[PDB]
């Protein structure tokens, strides 16, 4: 499935 | 997916019990849906019933969404400038019925289910507007 | 998934009925929240009340979240090493109230709302912990 059209910075990684 | 943001948008006004974005072409399966709803278990054969060439059988035989029995109230899915269908769950007894609206874009279907007592007009407008937005963006 | 994964981490031990990640700097609006709840409806004006310089009016006046009237129980949002607030919805006729905790990182606020009967202390630990993680990660 394709990424959506736009309707915020990327978050930092979570653990693991 | 980023498609969950579309579910979020469809849910934000508090009038919907669930929402979903569902491909109906090659990626003919649920793309994003409210967890724990019937929409999350929509199947490819159920999608084919919603979008297929036969626009009569479901009036006679009903259809299912996530194996839940429903009735077709209005079919405008291939009506230019509309591209919606209105559906209603069947009451197994027993329980309230819920109205469902579907909007058809080029690649995807927009599903909304109202909460108990929420009528189908507002839901249709929601489905319509989001399907139109998506059509115009190439989806 | 994006910030949805942070909402999900907040919700996964079962004690909450909703959670949210909300910016308070450039992107001063809700970034991710439990769909169809109160937090998804938090406004920039409500954000400004949570993070503003006036730390006293909301004790006498309460505040709103998503237009829902709440009380401030404890304010530590600008207490270094803490950076939390404890909030509670207000009951209009004896229906249950819910505890809310807020944690403030450098760029974002963490919101959590308890299920019925869930006390503020554990919610405060949750909000504290995630805000600390985000802070330590540059957020
Ligand atoms: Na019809």
């Amino acid at each position: 499935i394709p990424p959506p059209p736009p309707l915020i910075p990327p978050p930092p990684p979570l653990p693991g | 997916a980023g498609w969950q943001s579309y579910v979020d948008n469809l849910m934000c006004d508090g009038c919907c019990q669930e929402a979903a974005i569902v491909g109906y072409c090659d990626a003919k399966y649920v793309w994003a849906a409210t967890a724990g709803g019937v929409f999350q278990s929509i199947t490819p054969v159920e999608i084919d019933m919603i979008v297929g060439k036969d626009r009569e059988g479901f009036f006679t035989n009903g259809l299912t969404l996530g194996a839940k029995k429903c009735s077709v109230i209005r079919d405008s899915l291939y009506v230019d400038g509309d591209c919606t269908m209105d559906i209603r769950t069947k009451s197994q007894g027993g329980e309230p019925t819920y109205n469902v609206a579907v909007g058809r874009a080029g690649r995807v279907l927009v599903f909304v289910m109202g909460k108990e007592g929420v009528h189908g007009g507002g839901l249709n407008k929601k489905a319509y507007s989001m399907a139109k937005y998506l059509r115009d963006s190439g989806f």
